[PDB]
């Protein structure tokens, strides 16, 4: 059913309760000091203390720095915000450079809102004032309390509210029947519609008739929900504005993407500290991936300097590849990973070593066995010696396409003779150079 | 006889790919002839394809010009067949004024990917036959009619204001979704058509059950869905393509919501191939959006042609084997193409021929093939129209050797205009 | 306006087009009306 | 005071019709002998029976 | 004839998306 | 708890005394002595607001604490004075040209202290009765020290149903406008009704006259007033930052307003700093504009940043010496940051060990800070916080030496990342 992406085994970083790396363990092999200090970037994380700390992932191709990334996400689980980004991302035709990377900072932080909302839920059965020869002096019609009576399919209540209730029981099309909801707090009568009870097969008018509230007449709990600060960012920047002239002329034109001010996320960080004080809140920081950080371009990595230092920062993970390269957006200044220097500086280096030829042979295993591939062990151990030729990369791919031909062959195994047709038909980089040259 | 849009264009012989059910290329068919291994390996990639497992599996396919890519590509596609997305692009397109080149990939790719959303619907279509006066808080009855019912409504305020508002007019076709109670009018009654005529259109009474359950499959794809999200009118960006750099939240929303719809069985996702001819022409930053953009669990097949040699990055100073980044080579499988011999471009040519309706003799035939081989494929192929054109000028049924001289000598190929050049090069500007 | 692509987004659904290709109006049928008298036998009211 | 407080008139649950033929929930109305019906045969044959009905009468 | 052929253009020509098609693909 | 632990998150001030005199360790402030106290006498400088447009450059090699100062001197101004920092690159924007992102950085910087004399009626609610057919009512609110009944008029009236005031409520309103505000519900009143509700929390009743007069500050930025006065709901894109190019003329009426109503006594110009942080991201142009922004009497004061030595100018080919042109390298101060000894690297260790609540022992402090002299100051104090993550996971409470080993075996700093890569230098890509 769900499709097999290149990371699908990653289920987690392998380490054992006292933070070791095993051998293999939930789909990584190898690269135990790595996962070990990704196990302690994991620990940095939940803690929910340190902003703006930076770990780049260094190492040659196919070293498993997303791999790392991507299990690193799922030991924070679904609850933690995990913000994937390439650093191709940042050259918007809209908005800054600056302003992509700040988004994505915002998006890596997490706010939990937790909101308790009390309403009386039910069928009026009875709208009665309460007269009386109250008033302070008075020859009128005094009425000191509205008796509505809530009918749910529980039970019935009768609640008094305050007199002025009546204007809205009216404002709103309320009659005996109707399905009509009372903000314990806010005290404004809601007519969902008509109950259903009420509702003959011969009756054309829809989104009238609302069934029998469930349950008791006094329930409406917690409603949960989970946002980044780029959410809050956004909303309030631009306002829905759905009811009048900026309705119909914003939404005419292009809601391009703007530069958010620092004036607004200094509010927004005002109103979620707010919100955390009164209990409503709850903030789950996050950690930022940028991948192919040597696409960043000088400008770029000069702002992460300034948005690392931020006590309000996501934990950021970069990773690498590059040897020793030019920094886009300068001419001929190579710092080694691409990365200016005095980014380095202000990073944990967590560097991924070439795998041997037996951990090759159990990544391939582990990926046969992901996209549910049987594969004979002479097939397996040929495969590794491509993919030791070759590239891991490499040798991964062929296992589908000779799946297939196992299957074209009515085989439900990969047999040495599929792999190595698979490997005439297809072609790596470096065979590929050599035909080029 | 008639001219339609489409007509013989360069690849419009390629009815698909050529191969068995073993996944073996026949010599000769489906209008592609050579180019064995590679339409074997293309077989494999499209049964990878039309199985959807496995996401974001890069191919490129690499060869000298004229050795048959994009011929191999537009195979790919017809043996694939509609109702399964194959988009093709040039990596020219990527390079907008509307957004930035990772937007552009990642609206490609959201292109790639179909999804199929089924509802049920339950309206109520008849021929209305009366409406009654609501005078009274408006009560009123409405009396539908199909050939083999008729039933009585009573209207509530709101469909009241609803068949006002549209003017509903006993003798019309209507049909009411019952849950929104909205009215759409789709003809006028088969009792005129009798003096009428006008933007109105005229249908036959329904037949049946005035009150119907209906599946509908709709089949979008995810930028389809990403556009119309966009903005309140965003789906006028279909159209305009003023779409605009959507926001990535709105994606994550998307992907999540056909997650719960394909586990509801509601949706269904089809996965597609990408096509990027001239892969060659992207930047490094693209590549570097690509080596991410195909490990997403929503990501399609990316197909790549590129006929460069050892070249340098578009964007950079660094030399790599086909213009792309070596980290992107190794997360693609490579197909390359073997030029043809003098039988494969006898029988191209024969195919082209064949595509054209133009007969031409064995000796033209021979003469053909040699300057095809001489010059270039292309050039033979030109050569088959052109000739085509002088014999008919001509009043001749069958194209001679004379008449592909004839044509030779009015068009040259690169190699001939160039030397015609450079004897005169100091007339031509700029060299 | 038969080439007007845009404008048919405000007017009806890909289900209504089917159904109106079913159910537009015979020729044949269009002649059988234009030429009978008016079908004017209402029933009317009941109330059984 | 009557205006704002119109009140009382109790809901009148309706009632559930049944088709005369085949017994089933009604979901239509015959404008003509209002009758209520739940299938096409149902509604031919109400017809027909309304038409000898007032044959005879 | 003419009523025949301009209201045979008018009732065979489908929306690209349709109104059920963009009301289903929106988010909530 | 938005607010976590950053990397400046010690810095409290200065650290200075009323001499300006640098206490060795003060506000979480170690060391550069001499940096400190020039700060401070810029501190100084900014607190007077006399002298307008104004430029300091901190400039020391990195890691010297050139932003630990910035901050310390953000600290120690206040609140109230405007800081605005911002990184160089923040200036390069798609909204609007640099001098315009230039011009709009040093007008948040400059404070308009608005005062406006108002007058408040605030009581608490003992009585409201409105009568409605115009509306006639009356309304009566005390204080602890007296009661006055109020005839209201249709506009206050509807203000009060407006705002849905009952008797317990403490409300102010506005004599001019009528704006009704509630402060809460009354110790009196207090507890409401016997119907649904919800819980209660309540206030004191006001003390004094019902009418107070009172004198309310209101504090706006430069920029603030240009974007209101721009664009006719241009308030919005204090926000969005979606103010492209405001007119200059509009700019000058803004100051001279401003300069009027600083001579009739209605407004107080607070001047702030600008904080450029790694400045040498500028451009030629913008340092061209950086020459004569400072030439206003509206121009705050300038603080930049800069790690360079003897470096290409951004935009020229030019070698300067800061990365800064010399003729903006003459309208400023330079503030020099010296290298940090073994015991101030020691004493900063520690001061972030408090910090980020970690103890640990003098031999792992011994060992941190040889480290941090070895590699650098920022990646021990990585270590730091890395060294009590792994001392939690072994149970312990005091980061002990074998901690610290631990952490600088499984995170390496830049000399020896760089070591593994030049071993396996072909390994790397684009070297
Ligand atoms: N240690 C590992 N254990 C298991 N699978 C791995 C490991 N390292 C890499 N893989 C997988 O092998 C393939 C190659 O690794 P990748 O993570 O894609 O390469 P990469 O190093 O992440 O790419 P770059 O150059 O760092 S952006 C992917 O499918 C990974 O999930
Ligand atoms: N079996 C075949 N293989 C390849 N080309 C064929 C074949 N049959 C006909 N052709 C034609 O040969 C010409 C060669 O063009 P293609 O190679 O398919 O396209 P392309 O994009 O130019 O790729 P190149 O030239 O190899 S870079 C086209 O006009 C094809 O229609
Ligand atoms: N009095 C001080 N002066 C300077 N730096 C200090 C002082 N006290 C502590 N620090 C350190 O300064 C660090 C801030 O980062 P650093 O790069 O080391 O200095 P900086 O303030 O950022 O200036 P630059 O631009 O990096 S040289 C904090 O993490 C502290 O450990």
């Amino acid at each position: 059913t769900q499709r097999i992406a290149s990371h699908s085994h990653v289920k987690g970083l392998g380490l054992d309760e006292s933070g070791l790396a095993k051998q293999a363990a939930s789909g990584l092999v190898g690269q135990e000091n790595a996962r070990e200090a990704c196990g302690v970037i994991v620990e940095l994380i939940k803690s929910k203390k340190m902003a703006g700390r930076a770990v780049l992932l260094a190492g040659p191709p196919g070293t498993g720095k997303t791999a790392l990334a991507l299990a690193i996400a799922q030991e924070l689980g679904s609850k933690v915000p995990f913000c994937p980004m390439v650093g191709s991302e940042v050259y918007s035709t809209e908005i800054k450079k600056t302003e992509v990377l700040m988004e994505n900072f915002r998006r890596a932080i997490g706010l939990r809102i937790k909101e308790t909302k009390e309403v009386y839920e039910g069928e009026v059965t009875e709208l009665t004032p309460c007269e009386t020869e109250n008033p302070m002096g008075g020859y009128g019609k005094t009425i000191s309390h509205v008796i509505i009576g809530l009918k749910t399919a529980k039970g019935t209540k009768q609640l008094k509210l305050d007199p002025s209730i009546f204007e809205s029981l009216q404002k709103e099309r309320v009659e005996a029947g109707d399905v009509i909801y009372i903000e314990a707090n806010s005290g404004a009568v809601k007519r969902q519609g008509r109950c259903d009870t009420y509702a003959t097969e011969f009756d054309l008018e829809a989104e009238e008739y609302v069934p029998l509230p469930k349950g008791d007449v006094h329930k409406k709990k917690e409603i949960i929900q989970d946002v980044t600060l780029h959410d809050l960012d956004v909303a309030n920047a631009r306002p829905q504005g759905g009811q009048d002239i900026l309705s119909m002329m914003g939404q005419l034109m292009k809601p391009k993407k703007t530069e958010i001010t620092d004036k607004l996320r200094g509010e927004i960080n005002k109103v979620v500290n707010k919100y955390i004080d009164q209990g409503i809140a709850e903030l789950v920081p996050g950690v930022l991936f940028v991948d192919e950080v040597h696409m960043l371009d000088i400008e770029c990595f000069t702002y992460l300097h300034r948005a690392l230092e931020s006590s309000i920062a996501p934990i950021v993970i970069f990773a690498s590849n590059r040897g020793n390269c030019v920094i886009r957006g300068t001419e001929d200044i190579t710092s080694p990973h691409g990365i200016p220097l005095d980014l380095l500086d202000r990073v944990m280096i967590i560097r991924t070593m070439l795998y041997t030829p037996q951990e090759m042979k159990q990544i391939i295993k582990i990926r046969a066995q992901t996209e549910g591939i049987n594969i004979s062990e002479e097939a397996l151990n040929h495969l590794g010696e491509i993919g030791t030729k070759t590239t891991l990369r490499y040798s991964v791919q062929l296992l589908t396409p000779a799946n297939l031909l196992a299957k074209i062959n009515g085989k439900d195994s990969i047999e040495k003779e599929h792999v190595e047709e698979i490997s005439e038909l297809f072609y790596d980089a470096k065979s590929s150079a050599k035909i080029l040259a | 006889d008639v001219t339609r849009i489409e007509r013989i264009g360069a690849h419009s012989h390629i009815r698909g790919l050529g191969l068995d059910d073993a996944l073996e290329p026949r010599q000769a068919s489906q209008g592609m002839v050579g180019q064995l291994a590679a339409r074997r390996a293309a077989g494999v990639v499209l049964e990878m394809i039309r199985e959807g497992k496995i996401a974001g599996r890069a191919v490129l396919i690499a060869g000298q010009p004229g050795t048959g890519k994009t011929a191999i590509a537009m195979g790919m596609a017809q043996a694939l067949g509609p109702d399964t997305p194959f988009t093709a692009i040039a990596g020219s397109e990527i390079f907008s004024l509307e957004m930035s080149k990772t937007e552009a990939l990642t609206q490609a790719f959201r292109r790639s990917i179909g999804v199929r959303i089924k509802e049920e619907t339950e309206i109520i279509e008849g021929e209305v036959v009366e409406i009654q006066i609501d005078r009274p808080s408006k009560v009123g009855k409405l009396t539908l009619k199909t050939t083999e019912m008729e039933t009585i409504y009573d209207l509530g305020t709101k469909m009241i204001e609803s068949l006002t508002k549209d003017k509903v007019q006993a003798g019309d076709v209507i049909t009411i979704d019952k849950a929104t109670g909205k009215i759409s009018k789709l003809g006028r009654s088969f009792t005129r058509a009798d003096a009428m005529g006008s933007q109105t259109k005229f249908v036959q009474c329904p037949d049946g059950e005035l009150q119907k359950r209906k599946e509908v499959v709709h089949t979008v794809s995810l930028h389809e869905i990403d556009v119309i999200n966009s903005r309140t009118q965003g789906f006028l960006a279909l159209f305009s393509g003023d779409t605009g750099e959507i926001k990535s939240e709105v994606r994550e929303q998307i992907n999540a919501k056909v997650a719960e719809w394909r586990e509801e069985g509601k949706a269904e996702i089809i996965p597609g191939v990408l096509f990027i001819d001239e892969v060659h022409m992207l930047d490094i930053e693209s590549f570097s959006f690509l080596n991410r953009a195909l490990e997403s669990d929503m990501a399609p097949v990316l197909i790549m042609a590129t006929n460069r040699g050892i070249t340098r990055i578009r964007g950079t100073s660094y030399q790599s084997p086909h213009g792309i980044p070596i980290d992107l080579l190794d997360r693609l499988l490579i197909v390359s193409t073997t030029p043809y011999s003098e039988k494969d471009t006898k029988q191209i040519l024969r195919i082209r021929c064949e595509e054209e309706d133009v007969e031409m003799s064995e000796d033209a035939y021979t003469v053909l093939t040699r300057i095809g081989l001489e010059t270039s494929l292309r050039y033979a192929i030109q050569l088959i129209t052109a000739a085509s054109l002088v014999c008919r000028k001509r009043k001749g049924t069958e194209v001679q050797v004379d008449d592909i001289k004839r044509v030779y000598s009015l068009f040259l190929d690169e190699s001939r205009s160039t030397q015609y050049m450079k004897e005169y090069q100091d007339a031509f500007l700029f060299n | 306006s038969m080439f007007d692509l845009i404008g048919l987004e405000n007017k009806i659904t890909r289900h209504e087009a089917e159904l109106l290709s079913k159910k537009k109006i015979p020729r044949k049928l269009m002649e059988e009306i234009s030429t009978s008298a008016a079908p004017a036998a209402r029933p009317a009211a009941a109330k059984l | 005071f009557e205006e704002w407080f119109p009140q009382g008139r109790p809901p009148k649950v309706p009632v559930r019709e049944v088709c005369p033929v085949t017994h089933r929930p009604a979901l239509y109305r015959d404008p003509v002998t209002d009758i209520p019906y739940a299938t096409a045969r149902a509604f031919k044959i109400i017809r027909e029976a309304y038409k000898k009905y007032i044959t005879a009468h | 004839d003419q009523i025949y052929l301009v209201n045979e253009r008018r009732c065979s020509q489908a929306p690209v998306y349709g109104r059920d098609l963009l009301r289903i693909c929106a988010l909530p």
